[PDB]
């Protein structure tokens, strides 16, 4: 399968990717928690 | 028969009746499925399903490979027959 | 029961095997065809004996002579047929030019 | 993933439209061009499905009721959350059913199979498509179809049935039901052969074609033999589908009273009037 | 006592527990033929894992 | 069009012929035997002002209805 | 070079493509059972099931059939293929499970599984010719031999079998296209 | 119009056909093998001989009978009239 | 970020992304014309102050 | 831009998209049919102010 | 396989081809909306 | 902690990963779109004061 | 306790775990959405006081 | 005692525990929650006198 | 008595066995839990005295 | 199949764990006894 | 299958996942308790 260089490349983009995902839905919710509180 | 679901209101609403109804129609979906199977592998001999369950030729292999690449998952020309057989039983 | 050729047809009397003196074009047809397939059968029949007869089995050889005849008996039929529609071929004004047999 | 032996058969061509544009796997499943219309299909019905749970009132599964229109529309589409939906709902069933059984026929061509499977598929979608188009249709409306709902559909086959007085009556319903018990007879005695040959009691050899066809004809007295016992089966399964669409197409298109008195004909038979 | 239990409850739970158990022992049968799986990344079993291929004692003589 | 005696074997032609015209026939029978005007085997004595004419109009009264009231 | 087929490309579900004549080959629907047993399949009391009629004497046409030796067989070009001049039984359920063919073009005497034969008019009338839609008039010269000609192994059935199948994809090069 | 495995144009038939292979005793087959060719149309030809032993001799007597008292009680029902009893069977 | 298309064959990448958008796309429209604020074939032609806006019972 | 065709051969291309557009016009043509304000073939004389409006 | 200069020559018709219906599908809109608007 | 991906190949979890936040995402869009309070096609213009509550236990 | 990863592939325990989990985890959150008192979507703003309770035996 | 793991292969006797023991915490979950004294879901905070008891013997 | 052990495969007869007992065990269970007297989970707390019974009179 | 060196290694764990479990389920029903008790 | 050092060294990053998914379960669990206790 993939040599070890080659996960640690695409680990690289994984996190990152991952990461960016959870900010933008964080902000997603800060947004909607401002509009309308569930708690 | 009908009195006895009125009596009873409502048969319909008897589970065990459902799963029966489900294992009808089942049996109906298999026999047709498989029935509908082994015609179309019969020009290869696929009806001669002892020998193709004791040996296996390109007529089982075909038969497996139609249900898999159709629904993504297969029996074997035995293990069929055991389906068959559960989905009559559990209807009574 | 239907006949094997006409089949679901012979129902409705459409029947060609049939003995036929008089000259008919239907039943010239049907002629030439079962000629040459009876033809082909007894050759079949007699390779089938020769065969057999080379493998010595007894019992097999003599059914396969048997089916022999039988075949030679079924080409003769035809060639009747063919034989009869052949005069009325020659004489009826509106028949084949080619002969049936 | 695939079987052992499969890769030799998968090879390119038998397709009915599209060529090689789609003609490669996803996992197990073939896809093709009716693939990709089938998860279309699949995809918007299956979605709308869940739009009408929403917008009803529980999402209890056994509860969801996404029913048609008021008659009053008749053949016409209907405001979307007055039964619109049901009928958007079932074009996607109809393309998703249809999809699926041209998929199997570009699957049974790639495979060198005869067209069996396809066409007895096509008893079930003309017994779907009986009772949500032909039969609406031919009364005129199609708030006559049945709703989508785990039980509320049953409480349409209940009160169809009771339109009719007494739906046991029915004539095609008592062929239907004869087809239907009979297959699963008819199952049981294959399935169960085909496993007492093949795993006979412990010490005993393998059984053969031979024993089978000697017990077949103790139960029934003479015997069917391989290919015709899948015949049978297939006749019985598929004519039990064809038998239901006639039983319900006539049930208000052509018959309206109770089903009981269809049955004075045979009462007035001059030979015993 | 119990208001919601009743008999018809606990027995179609007894039931799916079978049925569940059934279709695994069926999905292990179905694996007889064809299995493990081929990969790029080797061999696979799906799940359940299946059981093992028969051998056949064929009729000694006849 | 007598090159129509070529394209097919005559004696299947006139078994479709004869099935086509005997079918057609009886489709008409059974259509007029169950029309009231045609109904010939009850009132074909009927003088032809006798005979029953479907009607132009029916009439109506306000309050009646041949349908009960709907939903 | 052996191997008889090769990936498409190399994307994960992508077909094979065939290196060489696939009907030969075997690949795609001409593939049959390779690892299948090369002996013949036997009865319960231990005889060859499968058998030219010839050498069972027992055996004999159902009166109200056609006799098929001696008919013509027409091949997917409309092309007389040969003649048929023998039938092999299975004689664990009476039935006719091969016609062999006299090749017209040819020395050879070829199998022909009864699945892959056609009656004129669905066998309602005629009864008088063979239609093969399978495969060429040409074709039927590579159909795979067997070893004997009073028996035949549950490889060659397969061999013989997998053939003709693989003509519905290979027998003209468009039979392999879309129809739109 | 590719040929469909529906129906079979071309039968075989044995002179002799098939008997039971073992265990002949407590019972035994009777009848002999005949052939259907309408049977051999549909699936295989042979109409075979049967096998009942001890429990299916009993099975038969004990189920006559059932039957009898069933459509004697019908019979009875529409007081004995035969044309009744055909005519208003399925009641 | 290319390498997405040495993963995944772009011919079929391709296809799954319009089916989807097709897919989506076709959901919400007939969500909102599903609804009483956005039925925009029948009540298209009202103003803001017009349109209709959901609340719950008053719960007095 | 033209390289699409080389990965999708347009014969094969554009007897999908004569389809989705045929289907799609026939769905939105009966949507509006079937809506009270564009019933054109019972209403369609009504002109702009006289037409149905969903209010309610 | 189809040729590059091939796919070029399609292209052209295959743009035109498109935004013609698109032109005559705008017109269409343009009678709808002045017979009867949906804004 | 990159061996993960020695152990699955990447090609495969982004598409069991890509499937799951599809559902997942439809999933929760639906059921706030079922509620009362977050049915914001209908009420989503109503301040948060305005916005629908559900029932409180009663005092006594 | 380490080789219990030589009993059991952990690629297939990790999928098998990830499934558990998940089909655990929408259990428990369709439990509570189901009930009165942690039906959140609707009343997740009222106060831990406010919140439905379910009835206590009556007393003598 | 440790042969019974010679007749028996640990790979399956665990995962039948594993399936086991998770059936039969859910049944007992599943019939507690369904109970009114038990219903905890609801009614936990309940004090232990305040919590609902199955009706006596009939009393006359 | 051990030669039972010989005549049937003790790892036969420990899957019956198990079985028997576990099915046998959840049938009293349950029946008791059905009953008024033994509805352990609603009145397990009753004590002796107050615990239903069953109807007496044959007569008077 | 294991050796019985290894069925022994193994029984330990199985006995230890399944102790465990048993310990971890007591509190259970000590703390769930203490809140609502059933007898 | 696994070298017994691939499996020790599983075992770390399984265990370490395992601590940080049931703290986060923790937090989750006091955060819903304070909201809304059910005992
Ligand atoms: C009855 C009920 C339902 C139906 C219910 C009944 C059916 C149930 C089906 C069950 C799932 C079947 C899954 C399957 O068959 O997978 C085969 C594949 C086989 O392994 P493989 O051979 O190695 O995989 C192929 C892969 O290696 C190479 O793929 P390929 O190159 O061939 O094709 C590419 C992919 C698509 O590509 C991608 O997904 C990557 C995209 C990049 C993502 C980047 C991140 C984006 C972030 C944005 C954030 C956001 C930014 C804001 O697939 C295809 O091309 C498929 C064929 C073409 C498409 C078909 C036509 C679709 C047309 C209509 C549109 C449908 C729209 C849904 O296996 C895997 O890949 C691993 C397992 C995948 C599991 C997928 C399902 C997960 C569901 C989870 C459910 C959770 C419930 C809560
Ligand atoms: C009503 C009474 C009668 C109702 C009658 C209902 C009868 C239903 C019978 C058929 C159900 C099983 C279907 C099946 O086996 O598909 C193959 C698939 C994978 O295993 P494999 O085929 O041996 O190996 C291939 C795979 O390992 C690698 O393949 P590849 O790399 O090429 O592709 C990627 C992977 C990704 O895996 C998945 O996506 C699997 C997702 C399966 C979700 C659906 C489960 C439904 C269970 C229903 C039973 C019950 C569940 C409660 O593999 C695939 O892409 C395989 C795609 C298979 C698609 C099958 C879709 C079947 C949908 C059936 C829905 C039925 C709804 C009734 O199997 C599985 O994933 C596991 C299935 C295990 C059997 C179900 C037993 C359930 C017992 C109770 C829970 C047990 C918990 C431990
Ligand atoms: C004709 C004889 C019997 C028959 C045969 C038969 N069925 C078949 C086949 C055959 C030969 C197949 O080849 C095909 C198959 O692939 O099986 C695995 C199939 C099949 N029979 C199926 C089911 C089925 N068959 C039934 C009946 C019968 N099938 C007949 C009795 C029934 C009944 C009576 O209820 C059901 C449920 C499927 C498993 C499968 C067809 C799969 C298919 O079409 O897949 C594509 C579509 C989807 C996966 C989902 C579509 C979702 C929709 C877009 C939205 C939902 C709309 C729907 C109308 C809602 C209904 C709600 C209900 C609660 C009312
Ligand atoms: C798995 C569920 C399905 C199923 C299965 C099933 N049924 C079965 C079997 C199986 C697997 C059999 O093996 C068994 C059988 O024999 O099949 C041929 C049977 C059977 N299923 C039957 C019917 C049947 N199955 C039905 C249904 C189903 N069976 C389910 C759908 C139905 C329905 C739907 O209602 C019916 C009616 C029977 C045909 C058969 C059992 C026959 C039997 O028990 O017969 C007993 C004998 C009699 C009633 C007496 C007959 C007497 C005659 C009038 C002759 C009298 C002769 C003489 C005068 C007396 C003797 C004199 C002596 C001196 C000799
Ligand atoms: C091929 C074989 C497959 C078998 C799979 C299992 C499937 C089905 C069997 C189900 C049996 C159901 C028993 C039904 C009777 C029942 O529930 O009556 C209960 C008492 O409780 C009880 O009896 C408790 C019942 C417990 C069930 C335990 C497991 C199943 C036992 C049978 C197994 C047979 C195996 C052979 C009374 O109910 P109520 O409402 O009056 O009570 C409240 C009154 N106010
Ligand atoms: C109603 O309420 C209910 C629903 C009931 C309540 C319950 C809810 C529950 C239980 C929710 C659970 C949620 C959950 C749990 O964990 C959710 C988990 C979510 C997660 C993990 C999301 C992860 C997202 C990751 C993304 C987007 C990654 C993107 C990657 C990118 C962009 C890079 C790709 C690679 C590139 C470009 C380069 C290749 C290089 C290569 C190949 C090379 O270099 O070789
Ligand atoms: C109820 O309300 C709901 C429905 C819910 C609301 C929502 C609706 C939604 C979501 C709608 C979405 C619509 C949509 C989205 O994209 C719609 C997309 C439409 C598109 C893309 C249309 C494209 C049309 C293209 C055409 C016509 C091309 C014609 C080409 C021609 C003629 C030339 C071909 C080449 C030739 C002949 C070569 C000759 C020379 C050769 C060979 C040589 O020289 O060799
Ligand atoms: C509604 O109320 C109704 C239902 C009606 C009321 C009635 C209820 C009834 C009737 C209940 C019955 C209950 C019951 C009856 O039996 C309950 C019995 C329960 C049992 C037996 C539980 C056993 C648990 C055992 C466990 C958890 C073991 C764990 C072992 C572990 C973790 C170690 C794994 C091995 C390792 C790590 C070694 C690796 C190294 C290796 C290999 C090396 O180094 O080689
Ligand atoms: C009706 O009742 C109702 C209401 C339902 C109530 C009752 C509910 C009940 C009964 C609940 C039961 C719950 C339960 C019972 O046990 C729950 C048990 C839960 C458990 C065990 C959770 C465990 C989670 C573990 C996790 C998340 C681990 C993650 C690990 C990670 C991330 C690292 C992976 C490895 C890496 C990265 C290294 C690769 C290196 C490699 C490859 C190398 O080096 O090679
Ligand atoms: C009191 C005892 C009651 C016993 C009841 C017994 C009822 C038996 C009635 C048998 C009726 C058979 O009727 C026959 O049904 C089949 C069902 O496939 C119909 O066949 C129909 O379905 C098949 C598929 O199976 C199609 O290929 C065919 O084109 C179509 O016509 C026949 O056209 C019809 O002639
Ligand atoms: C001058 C008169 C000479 C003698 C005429 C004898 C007439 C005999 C009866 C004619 C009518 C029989 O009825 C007619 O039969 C033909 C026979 O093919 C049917 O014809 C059709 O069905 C049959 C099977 O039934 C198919 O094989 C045939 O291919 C098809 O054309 C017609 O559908 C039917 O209408
Ligand atoms: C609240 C939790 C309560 C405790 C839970 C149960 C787990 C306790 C684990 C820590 C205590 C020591 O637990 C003990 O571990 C050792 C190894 O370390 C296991 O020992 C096991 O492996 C060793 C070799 O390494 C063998 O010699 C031994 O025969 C075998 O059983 C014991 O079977 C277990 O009893
Ligand atoms: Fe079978």
């Amino acid at each position: 399968g993939m040599t070890e260089e080659e996960a640690r490349r695409f680990h690289g983009y994984m996190v990152t990717g991952t990461l960016g995902y959870v900010v933008v839905a964080s902000v997603a919710h800060f947004l909607a928690w401002s509009w309308r509180p569930w708690f | 028969t009908s009195a006895f679901s009125i009596r009873y209101g409502n048969l319909y609403y008897n589970p065990f009746h459902a799963l029966s109804i489900a294992f009808l129609y089942g049996s109906a979906v298999l026999f047709a499925m498989h029935g509908a199977t082994i015609l179309a592998v019969a020009r290869m001999g696929g009806e001669r399903e002892i020998e193709q369950i004791t040996d296996r030729g390109t007529a089982a292999e075909r038969s497996m490979l139609f249900w898999r690449w159709c629904m993504g998952f297969n029996a074997t020309m035995e293990s069929i027959h055991r389906w068959a057989w559960w989905f009559a039983v559990l209807t009574t | 029961s239907v006949p094997v050729n006409d089949g679901i047809w012979a129902w409705y009397g459409i029947d060609d095997d049939r003995p036929m003196a008089a000259w008919s074009r239907f039943h010239a047809t049907r002629c030439v065809e079962q000629l040459a397939i009876n033809r082909a059968r007894v050759g079949a029949a007699e390779w089938a004996l020769a065969d057999v007869q080379a493998r010595g089995i007894v019992p097999c050889i003599a059914k396969a002579a048997a089916h022999l005849a039988r075949a030679r008996a079924e080409l003769a039929d035809w060639e009747a047929q063919g034989h009869r529609l052949e005069a009325a071929r020659k004489v009826t004004p509106g028949a084949w030019t080619t002969p049936v047999i | 993933a695939m079987l052992s032996f499969e890769k030799k058969y998968r090879v390119r061509g038998g397709t009915l439209i599209g060529g090689d544009l789609f003609d490669f796997w996803f996992g197990p499943f073939y896809v093709g061009f009716f693939g990709v219309t089938t998860i279309f299909f699949v995809t918007l019905g299956t979605l709308l499905c869940v739009w009408g749970a929403a917008m009803g009132p529980t999402w209890n599964l056994w509860q969801i009721n996404i029913a048609p229109p008021d008659l009053k529309y008749g053949l016409g589409l209907a405001p979307l959350r007055e039964g619109g939906l049901w009928q958007i709902i079932t074009l996607c069933a109809l393309g998703a059913f249809g999809s699926w059984a041209l998929r199997q026929a570009e699957i049974a061509r790639k495979l060198g199979m005869g067209m069996h499977i396809p066409w007895a598929y096509g008893g079930a979608i003309l017994a779907y498509t009986t009772l949500v188009v032909i039969r609406p249709f031919l009364l005129g409306a199609w708030g006559h179809g049945f709703p989508y709902g785990i039980f509320s559909h049953l409480d349409w086959v209940s009160n169809v049935g009771y339109q009719y007085l007494h739906f046991h009556y029915n004539p095609a319903h008592m062929i239907a039901v004869t087809f239907f018990f009979t297959n699963c007879l008819a199952l049981a005695m294959h399935g169960s052969l085909i496993l007492s040959v093949t795993n006979p009691p412990k010490g005993t050899p393998t059984g053969t074609s031979e024993q089978e066809n000697v017990f077949f004809r103790d139960l029934l007295g003479y015997s069917i033999g391989a290919i015709g016992i899948h015949r049978l089966g297939l006749f019985l399964a598929v004519g039990a589908a064809v038998w239901s669409a006639i039983c319900i197409v006539i049930s208000g298109p052509f018959w309206t009273q109770g089903w009981p008195e269809w049955w004075n004909w045979w009462l007035n038979l001059p030979i015993w009037k | 006592m119990m208001e919601y239990i009743d008999g018809a409850q606990i027995a179609l739970y007894a039931f799916w527990l079978f049925f569940f158990g059934l279709i695994i022992y069926l999905r292990r049968e179905d694996k007889r033929e064809g299995y493990p799986l081929e990969s790029p990344q080797g061999p696979r079993d799906g799940w359940p894992k299946g059981a093992p291929k028969k051998t056949y004692v064929h009729r000694d003589h006849g | 069009m007598h090159r129509i005696w070529l394209m097919y074997d005559p004696r299947r032609v006139m078994v479709a012929l004869v099935g086509f015209l005997a079918v057609l026939a009886l489709v008409i029978h059974f259509v007029l035997l169950s029309s009231q005007r045609y109904s010939w085997i009850e009132n074909g004595t009927l003088g032809a002002d006798q005979a029953p004419v479907g009607a132009s109009a029916p009439a109506a009264a306000a309050e009646m209805s041949p349908l009960p009231p709907g939903r | 070079s052996d191997v008889k087929f090769v990936p498409a490309d190399n994307y994960n579900g992508s077909p094979i493509i065939p290196t060489g004549n696939p009907m030969i080959d075997g690949v795609g629907p001409a593939s049959w059972a390779e690892d299948r047993r090369d002996e013949p399949d036997l009865t319960y009391h231990g005889s060859h099931k499968i058998v030219p009629m010839r050498l069972d004497p027992t055996f004999s046409i159902a009166k109200g059939d056609p006799d098929p030796r001696g008919l013509p067989v027409i091949a997917a070009d409309k092309q007389v293929a040969g003649t048929v001049v023998e039938l092999w039984v299975n004689r664990s359920e009476p039935q006719v499970s091969y016609y062999e063919v006299q090749l017209a073009s040819g020395e050879r005497r070829v199998l022909l599984p009864t699945g892959y034969v056609q009656w004129p008019n669905f066998g309602l009338w005629g009864n008088d010719k063979l239609l093969v839609k399978s495969i060429t008039a040409a074709q039927f010269a590579n159909v795979p031999a067997t070893k004997r000609d009073d028996q035949i192994t549950l490889l060659e059935e397969d061999k013989i079998c997998a053939y003709y199948a693989g003509g519905h994809m290979y027998a003209f090069a468009e039979r392999s296209q879309p129809i739109i | 119009l590719e040929y469909q495995n529906l129906f079979t144009r071309v039968q075989v038939r044995t002179v002799p056909e098939p008997g039971i292979p073992i265990d002949e005793s407590t019972g035994t087959r009777y009848g002999t093998g005949t052939f259907s060719y309408l049977a051999g149309k549909f699936g295989d030809a042979q109409i075979g001989p049967i096998y009942l032993g001890w429990a299916g001799v009993l099975s038969l007597i004990f189920g006559f009978i059932a039957i009898e008292i069933i459509g004697l009680n019908m019979w009875a029902s529409v007081g004995w009239d035969p044309v009744e009893f055909i005519r208003q069977l399925p009641w």
